[PDB]
């Protein structure tokens, strides 16, 4: 069975960058090149999952969200079954948790859905 | 599951899909003013759209 694994999450400073990713276990053959995998991060009560990456091999179907665009980068090892999604001059306003999920194909529903990584970004302490 | 299908800032309608744990509001601006559509599922989603998928009742507003 498909089942999504994340990683990569954590506390970043200010300006830092970090780089999350989701490799789709299950489809073992290494032949689900096509799914559609995204990112949506999760701000908690302020907006359930919003779509800040999609990542295809169709065109249409591979994109960033125009708030992160020039930030945020995804990246695709189809071998290794992994999509990965770094980021770049993160800001306090990029606090949230970011889920990982798979579509079958383009244009079809996020079936798939991930655990999810919370990433912090405050410059406050840690206790 | 049940969520909205209105599109933009019609009156709240509703469409019951049994199932479909996941909810979607898409919004592109296009020539005519910022367009919103809602509806089932979690839909991938072609390039420029806003997706916000979710997963509550009626919580795609
Ligand atoms: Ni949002
Ligand atoms: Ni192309
Ligand atoms: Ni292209
Ligand atoms: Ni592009
Ligand atoms: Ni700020
Ligand atoms: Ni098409
Ligand atoms: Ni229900
Ligand atoms: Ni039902
Ligand atoms: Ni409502």
């Amino acid at each position: 069975q498909v089942q999504l694994q994340e990683s990569g999450g954590g506390l970043v400073r200010p300006g830092g960058s970090l780089r999350l990713s989701c490799a789709v276990s299950g489809v073992s053959e290494s032949i689900f090149a096509n799914y559609v995998v995204g990112w949506f991060r999760q701000q908690d009560s302020g907006t359930g999952r919003d779509l800040v990456a999609q990542s295809s091999s169709d065109d249409e179907y591979n994109h960033v969200s125009g708030s992160v665009k020039g930030r945020f980068t995804i990246s695709r090892d189809n071998a290794k079954n992994t999509v990965s999604l770094q980021m770049d001059n993160l800001k306090p306003e990029d606090t949230a948790i970011y889920i990982c999920a798979a579509a079958i194909g383009p244009g079809d529903n996020y079936i798939y859905w991930g655990q999810g990584t919370q990433v912090t970004v405050s410059s406050e302490n840690l206790y | 599951l049940e969520c909205h299908n209105q599109q933009s800032s019609q009156p709240p309608t509703t469409k019951t899909c049994p199932g479909e744990t996941n909810c979607y509001k898409k919004v592109w601006r296009d020539h005519r003013g910022t367009i919103i559509e809602r509806g089932c599922g979690c839909p991938t989603v072609k390039p420029g759209i806003k997706l916000n998928c979710c997963t509550t009742d009626k919580c795609n507003n």
